[PDB]
Order: C-alpha cells, then sequence, then structure tokens
C-alpha cells in the first residue's frame, strides 16, 4: 500500500473543497515569519502539517492550496508531501493507532500487543475501522523505546503497556473519553522499575565549585 | 518544602490542544527579531 | 596566476581552483563513468559511479562534485576504485528489468557500456526485482519508470533549462518514483531532450518508438530549418529513409539541445 | 593520577537533575537547580572564552558523532561574510534506542536553550534552529512555553541577558524520517526541500541552511555546554576518562529488569551498568546473549567482550563497534539474534531516503536476502556474499545510514555465523 502515485477520485481531486480558518492564517503568518525572508518555501513544512491540524487526512486540493500560500511549484509541496511520514494522503479515521514494532521495542514481545489491538478492533494491520475510528497501522523506532512496547495515538503517547494495558485505553477512545498520556505502570518518564538508582538526591545548588571569576 | 523524590508534574502536557504548538508559537511571534533578507523575495527571482 | 599543480594517476596537469575531480581527469583524457552529472547541468552526486580513489586517503570521494585540492593524485585505475565502481554498478544493475531486446536504448544504453566496460559479468542477485507502474507524460516521450535508475537528470532538466517545475520524485526508500504524481501534462518546447539526458531507456521519443535499432543508421550533420536558430542537429537515416533528428553539440547555437519542434 | 574504575557517579555530579521529571520543568526550577547563571558574564567572557573551556572539558560527539567539539565549534570563529550564522540542534531520535534527547527535552528543556544561547554566542550564531521530531508533539510544546517564559524573562532574545548578542530560538517541526537526523538532511529538511543528505564538501559550517554559515548540534552535546562553562572544563575532564571523557546520558533497554535510562560518569563497564541500574538481565548475567552499544548503527556484541569492555569510543571500536549514543539493548537467550536483525534492517530499509544508489538498492537487497537467511532458505555461501554486500555500502553512501545499516550486518556475521549455519541446516533437512 501507501501508493504515491495519486489519482482523480470523487473525495480527492483538485476541486475538493479545502481551505484554511481565519486563525489558521494567522498561524501560517507566524510559520512564516519565524524563517528568514527570500527562502520562504521553508515553512512548507508546518503549514502543510497545519492542513493536517485542521482536516488530517490531506487532499490533493490541500497540497495545491498550501502551494499557492507558499508561492512554491505545487509538486515541491508533493515531494515533501509523499516523502515524509504521517502526512496522510488517504482519508484515515480520527484516531490512529501508531505501534512501534522495531527491535528494541519487539523484544518485550510487543507482537502480542499488535495482536491484542487486532482482536479488540478485529480490523488488521493498515485498514481502518468500519466505523471509521482507529486505524491500525505500525510505526518504526518513534523515540520511546526505553519503555516496554509502546503505543502512540495522535498526539497521545502511552509507555509501559502489556497485551492486557492496551485494552482499557483502545476501549476509553472507542468510548470517546480519552486516556491519560503515560506510563501504564509507574515508571513516570524513564526511571528504573524497581526503583531510583540515581538522581536520588535534592539537585545542585546554584554556584556549585564555580571559578567565580570565570 | 519535602522534595517528593517521585512524584511528576510534567503533567500540563497532558491536556494539550491538537493546535497548542502554535497556539503559543503566534504569541512567542512578538518577542522576536526582522529577520535577515536574501534580497530577493523568491529564490524563482 | 591561481593554477594548482594536481596529478592524476602520475602525471601533473594545471588546475584551476574549485575544478571537480572529473574535470581535471577529464583535462588528461581518461574520463569517470557517471550517470548523475551532466556537464551543462547541476551536480547531484547520485549515481556514486563518480567514486575514485584519492591517494593517500581512506574512503573513496564521488568525482563529479569533488573540490580538487593542492597535489592530489587522482588514482583512477586503483583497485579499490575498480571494486567501488564494480559495487555501486551491481548496485544500479540489480532492480534493473530484462528489457534490453525490448527497449529502445539497446546497443546506446550508457548503463549497457560501463557494465561491458567497468562491471562484473555474472549476477548474484537472487531475490526479485522491483517494478515501478508507468506514468504517462506525454505522446512525445515513452515512459517506463521500472528501467529508471533515479539519476535525477531528468527533474535537473525540467527545474534549470526547460524551467517547468513538475517532473519530480515521489516516495522513499527503494520504491522511490521519478515521475509527476498527478497525470500532468508535461508539454515544454524542451521536453524532447529529455529523451537523450535519460541514460536509459527509461524515457525515449514515442514517434521513433522502435523503428531502428540505433547500430544501424547512418548519421549526417546539417542544420535544423524549422528555425531562424538554426541549430545543428544530426538526422539518423538507415536504407534511405529519415528516422529521427539528435542535436549536435555546437556551445554557441544550441548547446546540446533542440526543440520539440525540430527534433 | 588515573581513574582507576568508572562508574557511580556523584548524584549532584549529574548534569541533568531533572532527568526523571523530579523538578519543575519550567523557569523557577531551573533558576533552583542553577540554569541561566552567570549568563550575563558567559556571553562577556567571548566566543574565544566558550571555545577554549569547550575544549578543555573535551567533549568528543554526544550524538553519536565522536568529533571533539572544539574544533566543531572552531569552524565558526571566522569573520562574518555578511550572511547570517546560525546554530542547529538535532533531535531526531529515531535511532533503535535512542531516548534520551526526548527525556531531556521534556524535562530539562532550560538547560537545553541555555546551551544554545551560550553555543551561539560561541559560535557567532544570529539565533538557533532547535529542530524537534514531530512525533515529540508535547515535548516541543512543553519546550517552547519554557521558551516563551525565557523570552518574557529577556533570558533569550534582544540583548540576552543583557548582553547585546540578539541569540534567538525557532522551534522546528519534522514530519518524521530517522534520516533527518543526519546533519547535512536535517539542512535540507530544515530548507523545506526533502530530508535528503548533501554531499560535503560544501561542509555544513561554510554552507549550512539558506546557504547562510552554519553547524549541528544533538540536544545533549549543548544541552551539556552552560553548565560545564559555568563550572568550567575541569569538572568534564576529571569524569570518565582521557578523550572519552566526562558524562553521557546511557539509556538501557531490552531484557533488561529496568530498562531504563540513567545518568552515569563516562567509560564504565557495562557489567556494573546493566545490572546495578536495569536490575540485570532478565534471567541473571547468565541469561545475557548479546548487547548492541549506543544506537543500533553499531554492530552487536557477544556477552564474552561486554563484561570486561568500558563504555568509551575507542573500546568499543577495540570491540569492533562503536560506542553511539549509549542505547545499550540487550537480547538474552531465549531471543533470536537472526530476526531482531531482521526487524532492525527492515527500520533501516523503510527509513532509507533513497538519493544515493548504495543504500537505496542495497539496503532493499539485504532486507529480503537476510529475510530468507532469517526463514533459513539460502545455502552456506550467501553469507559471504552478504558480508560483501556488506562492505559494499560501506563508504559509498552520501550520508552515513549506509554504514549504520551496514555495520549491524557485519557483527552479525561475525559473532554469529554458526548460528545461521546451523538454521539454514535445520531449513534444508525440515524440507524434503
Ligand atoms: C542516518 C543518521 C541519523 C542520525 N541521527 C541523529 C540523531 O537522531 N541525533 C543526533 O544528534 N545525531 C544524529 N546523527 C548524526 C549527525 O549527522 C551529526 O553528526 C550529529 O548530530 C552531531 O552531534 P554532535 O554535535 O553532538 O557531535 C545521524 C547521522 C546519520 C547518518
Ligand atoms: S535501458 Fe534498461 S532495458 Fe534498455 S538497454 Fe539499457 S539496461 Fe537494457
Ligand atoms: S526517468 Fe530517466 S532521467 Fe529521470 S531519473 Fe530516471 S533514469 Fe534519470
Ligand atoms: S545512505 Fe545515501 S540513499 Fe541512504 S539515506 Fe543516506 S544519502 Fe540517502
Ligand atoms: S523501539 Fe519502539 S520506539 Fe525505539
Ligand atoms: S557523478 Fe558521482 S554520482 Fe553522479
Ligand atoms: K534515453
Amino acid at each position: 500500500g501507501a501508493l504515491f502515485v495519486h489519482r482523480d477520485t470523487p473525495e480527492n481531486n483538485p476541486d475538493t473543497p479545502f481551505d484554511f480558518t481565519p486563525e489558521n492564517y494567522k498561524r501560517i503568518e507566524a510559520i512564516v515569519k519565524n524563517y528568514p525572508e527570500g527562502h520562504k518555501a521553508a515553512a512548507v513544512l508546518p503549514v502543510l502539517d497545519l492542513a493536517q491540524r485542521q482536516n488530517g487526512w490531506l487532499p490533493i486540493s490541500a497540497m495545491n492550496k498550501v502551494a499557492e500560500i507558499l508561492q512554491v511549484p505545487p509538486m515541491r509541496v508533493y515531494e515533501v508531501a509523499t516523502f515524509y511520514t504521517m502526512y496522510n494522503r488517504k482519508p484515515v479515521g480520527k484516531y490512529h493507532i501508531q505501534v512501534c514494532t522495531t527491535t528494541p521495542c519487539m523484544l518485550r514481545n510487543s507482537d502480542s500487543i499488535l495482536e491484542a489491538i487486532q482482536k479488540k478492533l478485529g480490523i488488521k494491520v493498515g485498514e481502518t475501522t468500519p466505523d471509521k475510528l482507529f486505524t491500525l497501522i505500525e510505526v518504526e523506532c518513534l523515540g520511546a523505546c526505553v519503555n516496554a512496547p509502546m503505543v502512540q495515538i495522535n498526539d497521545n503517547y502511552y509507555e509501559d503497556l502489556t497485551p492486557k494495558d492496551i485494552e482499557e485505553i483502545i476501549d476509553e477512545l472507542k468510548a470517546g473519553k480519552i486516556p491519560k498520556p503515560g506510563p501504564r505502570s509507574g515508571r513516570f518518564s524513564c526511571e528504573p522499575a524497581g526503583g531510583l538508582t540515581s538522581l536520588t538526591e535534592p539537585p545542585k545548588g546554584p554556584g556549585f565549585g564555580v571559578q567565580a571569576g570565570l | 518544602e519535602p522534595f517528593d523524590n517521585s512524584t511528576y508534574r510534567n503533567l500540563q502536557h497532558h491536556e494539550y490542544s491538537t493546535y497548542t504548538f502554535l497556539d503559543l508559537n503566534v504569541e512567542l511571534s512578538k518577542f522576536r527579531m526582522p529577520q535577515p533578507s536574501s534580497g530577493r523575495q523568491s529564490p524563482r527571482h | 596566476s591561481n593554477l594548482i599543480e594536481v596529478f592524476v594517476d602520475g602525471q601533473s596537469v594545471m588546475v584551476e581552483p574549485g575544478t571537480t575531480v572529473l574535470q581535471a581527469c577529464e583535462k588528461v583524457g581518461m574520463q569517470i563513468p557517471r550517470f548523475c552529472y551532466h556537464e551543462r547541468l547541476s551536480v547531484a552526486g547520485n549515481c556514486r559511479m563518480c567514486l575514485v580513489e584519492i591517494e593517500k586517503a581512506p574512503k573513496v570521494v564521488a568525482a563529479c562534485a569533488m573540490p580538487v585540492m593542492k597535489g592530489w593524485n587522482i588514482l583512477t585505475n586503483s583497485e579499490k576504485s575498480k571494486k567501488a565502481r564494480e559495487g555501486v554498478m551491481e548496485f544500479l544493475l540489480a532492480n534493473h528489468p530484462l528489457d534490453c531486446p525490448i527497449c529502445d536504448q539497446g546497443g546506446e544504453c550508457d548503463l549497457q557500456d560501463q557494465s561491458m566496460m567497468f562491471g562484473s559479468d555474472r549476477s548474484r542477485f537472487l531475490e526479485g526485482k522491483r517494478a515501478v507502474e508507468d506514468k504517462n507524460i506525454g505522446p512525445l516521450v515513452k515512459t517506463i519508470m521500472t528501467r529508471c535508475i533515479q539519476c535525477t537528470r531528468c527533474i535537473r532538466f525540467a527545474s534549470e533549462i526547460a524551467g517547468v517545475d513538475d517532473l519530480g520524485t515521489t516516495g522513499r526508500g527503494n520504491d522511490m518514483q521519478v515521475g509527476t504524481y498527478i497525470e500532468k501534462m508535461f508539454m515544454s518546447e524542451l521536453s524532447g531532450n529529455i529523451i537523450d539526458i535519460c541514460p536509459v531507456g527509461a524515457l525515449t521519443s514515442k514517434p521513433y518508438a522502435f523503428t531502428a535499432r540505433p547500430w544501424e543508421t547512418r548519421k549526417t550533420e546539417s542544420i535544423d530549418v524549422m528555425d531562424a536558430v538554426g541549430s545543428n542537429i544530426v538526422v539518423s537515416t538507415r536504407t534511405g529513409e529519415v528516422m529521427r533528428i539528435l542535436p549536435r553539440m555546437h556551445e554557441d547555437i544550441n548547446e546540446e539541445w533542440i526543440s520539440d519542434k525540430t527534433r | 593520577p588515573k581513574k582507576t574504575s568508572f562508574g557511580s557517579l556523584k548524584d549532584e555530579d549529574r548534569i541533568f537533575t531533572n532527568l526523571y521529571g523530579r523538578h519543575d520543568w519550567r523557569l523557577k526550577g531551573a533558576q533552583s537547580r542553577g540554569d541561566w547563571y552567570k549568563t550575563k558574564e558567559i556571553l562577556l567572557k567571548g566566543p574565544d572564552w566558550i571555545l577554549g573551556e569547550v575544549k578543555t572539558s573535551g567533549l568528543r560527539g554526544r550524538g553519536g558523532a565522536g568529533f571533539p567539539t572544539g574544533l566543531k565549534w572552531s569552524f565558526m570563529n571566522k569573520p562574518s561574510d555578511g550572511r547570517p550564522k546560525y546554530l542547529v540542534v538535532n533531535a531526531d531520535e529515531g535511532e533503535p534506542g535512542t531516548c534520551k534527547d526526548r527525556e531531556i527535552i521534556r524535562h530539562d528543556p532550560h538547560k537545553l536553550v541555555e546551551g544554545c544561547l551560550v553555543g551561539g554566542r560561541a559560535m557567532g550564531a544570529r539565533a538557533a534552529y532547535i529542530y524537534i521530531r514531530g512525533e515529540f508533539y508535547n515535548e516541543a510544546s512543553n519546550l517552547q512555553v519554557a521558551i516563551r517564559e525565557a523570552y518574557e524573562a529577556g533570558l533569550i532574545g534582544k540583548n540576552a541577558c543583557g548582553s547585546g548578542y540578539d541569540f534567538d530560538v525557532f522551534v522546528v517541526r519534522g514530519a518524521g524520517a530517522y534520516i533527518c537526523g543526519e546533519e547535512t538532511a536535517l539542512i535540507e529538511s530544515i530548507e523545506g526541500k526533502q530530508g535528503k543528505p548533501r554531499l560535503k564538501p560544501p561542509f555544513p559550517a561554510d554552507v549550512g541552511v539558506f546557504g547562510c554559515p552554519t553547524t549541528v548540534a544533538n540536544v545533549e552535546t549543548v544541552a551539556v555546554s552552560p553548565t560545564i562553562c559555568r563550572r568550567g572544563g575541569a569538572w568534564f575532564a576529571s569524569f570518565g576518562r582521557e578523550r572519552n571523557s566526562g558524562t553521557k546520558l546511557f539509556n538501557i533497554s531490552g531484557h533488561v529488569n529496568h530498562p531504563c535510562t540513567v545518568e552515569e560518569e563516562m567509560s564504565v563497564p557495562l557489567k556494573e551498568l546493566i545490572e546495578k541500574h536495569a536490575g540485570g538481565v532478565i534471567g541473571g548475567w547468565d541469561n545475557l546473549l548479546a548487547v548492541i552499544p549506543g544506537g543500533s548503527s553499531t554492530p552487536l556484541i557477544p556477552k564474552s567482550v561486554c563484561e570486561t569492555v568500558l563504555m568509551d569510543f575507542d573500546a568499543l571500536v577495540q570491540a569492533q563497534t562503536g560506542l553511539g549514543t549509549a542505547a545499550v539493548i540487550v537480547m538474552d537467550r531465549s531471543t533470536d539474534i537472526v530476526k531482531a536483525i531482521a526487524r532492525l534492517i527492515e527500520f533501516y530499509k523503510h527509513e532509507s531516503c533513497g538519493q544515493c544508489t548504495p543504500c537505496r538498492e542495497g539496503v532493499d537487497w539485504m532486507n529480503k536476502v537476510m529475510a530468507r537467511f532469517v526463514k533459513g532458505d539460502a545455502r552456506p555461501a550467501e553469507i559471504d556474499s552478504l558480508w560483501e554486500i556488506s562492505k559494499q555500502i560501506e563508504g559509498h553512501t552520501i550520508c552515513a545510514l549506509g554504514d549504520g545499516a551496514a555495520w549491524p550486518v557485519q557483527g552479525l556475521i561475525r559473532h554469529f555465523r554458526p548460528e545461521l549455519e546451523e538454521r539454514m541446516q535445520q531449513f534444508a533437512l525440515q524440507h524434503q
């Protein structure tokens, strides 16, 4: 899947109604002013992401609108849209489960969590739910491998899961309520499961051993 | 006063809207400086 | 003046500072095999066939984009250079589809010639190859994108020479595909020249499509008359019949390009 | 004289005082710890002074580079040609096992922004382009409310800390790619183009983002800078060993009891590290079958070498591997090392940007042939072919992703050839 060739569809066509709210245009101005003038196409990453933030799935009309907003040729927008991850070019459910399966994450039987996702939703890897809520796909090492096999939905990490812990969060999102983004078994950020092997003392004080006239 | 060594206070990240990035980026825009000019407004000009 | 002395596999030459390594080698006569660098186009260092060994240097460097420095005997025929060329081409020539009898580039494929000169004589690819669906981009250019090597020459020609920035790349990894994403219509006045910049038969001439294997057609120099520019061209005629018109190098009239109307 | 052993770093000597989120990550807790202390004097002391102490401390590349920070930052001491000098900080952390940058940035962002301010003052840089991996949304949101608080306090911005140096910070998202961790691919990504690395030279020094002179850095690399600047290079030079000195935020995961990420002094043998902090490998030290050091790019090491080798770049080089980013991942006996490396190189194939031929083609070729190996469909000759292909990938790629994907294959072959042989013999026997 994930075909990098767009085709004219009634849902995704140049006609497709896409635009930005006035607040979205204010955000785009903020993105533009961050970068030096003359090189403004460099801001093509957030604004198009901003489109996601208001639409999720990005129609070809969204790419064309971003191209005309940033005064950049349309395919220069298409390239960054089709070369980076996320940037969903096909409609997806509002919730978007992403379970890492890389080696450090897989070692603690991440496949158990994967099959638990599958059995809870009935859907398989890829396809979204028939009710258009969740999207069962896998991701690479997103940067939370130090915890137990963990998943990210939209913009919420959950760490230190277990084939059991995912069930509650899944039917929480299915029920509408949001689970708390964080590890599911102690270990607030990354501390040892047994306890605190370090950082167990009050912190350093300002002025600790400096050379005074440094 | 007693420093609790087993608590987490990075909790405000839980209640973050989908626009939170740009929501305070727009406010931060005020505390900035003029960007340097490359001359031509576009590399295509 | 500022001419810096640079050796190439021995004998030394006078080289303008800022000159790439491959130009320095060309100053003597030996030529780096290449697929990504065109003399009148921007460099990208993409094919990695431009790799060569620098004397007393650990890793090979790309002769396409390498500002040559003091001394720097260019070991063109070093064993490490030959091994690097062999490996880079083995990688290039893995997913290449078995179309040489059916591809119009046959006999003047460049890739075939480099394989004859600097390449292996057997394939150890034990797995299945990759296939890319064709993207039509005109009645003027035949498109078989499974044969492409992603040398990015077409994209750079579209951006700088023609100026119509619609020919690009999509995706990543081995599934990266160079095309137009949208079924767009590349109809610039210089589009036909992409037929002559594509090293492989990924882009060919539709009107001439498989009319003659180019090892038969005699080549006769002449001048285009469709325009007052008078671009130098070569008529490829076999058996008393005109097959196609190719651009001739002049550097004062047409560089090495002609209009689609002329072609 | 020479420190006989290394380990059990002093708790007050740990740079990341809030690594576990035990302190206020905003301005108040940061200043309580000692962040933003003596900044004014630090800017007044000058780029030459800051570069002197960064050499004295002697930081090898904390972001899995190894190049000393001294000359790398001295590359931005030449007089300004007029182009706007910039500082860039990399925070991709897509590397299997990399979790330290995310933790520090969601827990100690003020130290990071203070590293950017002090470093950029040393660099002659107009402002900082702090690029955050797009998956870390809340982490970026936290760092930028911290940045806004600093701007309100006047520490960063015009006349930074009352010094006249007009440094600034720009929070940059990234639509997700491990190749974006590469410095030139990072330049390309932040330039709005694809995340394809550019060939050097032009080095990132003279030609960087938008053609302006820039210089990349790791989150940890610049984050440790302000503390060592306030304390002096003696603090960092004391811990660890020669060349490889100071401290590194080690990450531990895999088959360990407590897969945690902890700060510890530099050049420590693994034997202490996994057992004392991670509660030991599940099943005891005997159960430990292999350990990959910092980053999956570095080849895996059998247990016969890990227990003795220290965690320092030179020693891991002697151990036929690299130190990387201290992402120690441990695999026990029950782990199928072949399938683990299979998933790892599958990740590498998924992350290849496809620019240069060697990466784009050879990594996919490796994926297919080595998946066949994992299943067992192969002849004993193909091991040598895989080794030669790994050599072909190495050194011929524009960026170092090719090397980082070739090395795990080399380590797997070298350390577990007989396991491969018996796997394929069983595959030959099962089918008749
Ligand atoms: C494929 C690839 C991925 C990389 N990813 C990262 C990364 O996530 N973080 C990082 O700090 N450096 C990364 N690097 C290294 C950078 O290219 C650069 O050398 C490094 O950021 C310098 O860090 P330092 O300033 O601490 O020495 C990566 C390199 C490659 C080739
Ligand atoms: S372009 Fe491809 S199919 Fe055609 S001759 Fe060359 S290698 Fe063979
Ligand atoms: S289509 Fe032809 S010119 Fe374009 S990248 Fe592929 S081989 Fe090169
Ligand atoms: S090794 Fe080459 S093809 Fe692979 S990501 Fe790096 S530059 Fe791109
Ligand atoms: S392994 Fe799952 S995030 Fe790194
Ligand atoms: S010339 Fe070296 S890759 Fe194109
Ligand atoms: K051709």
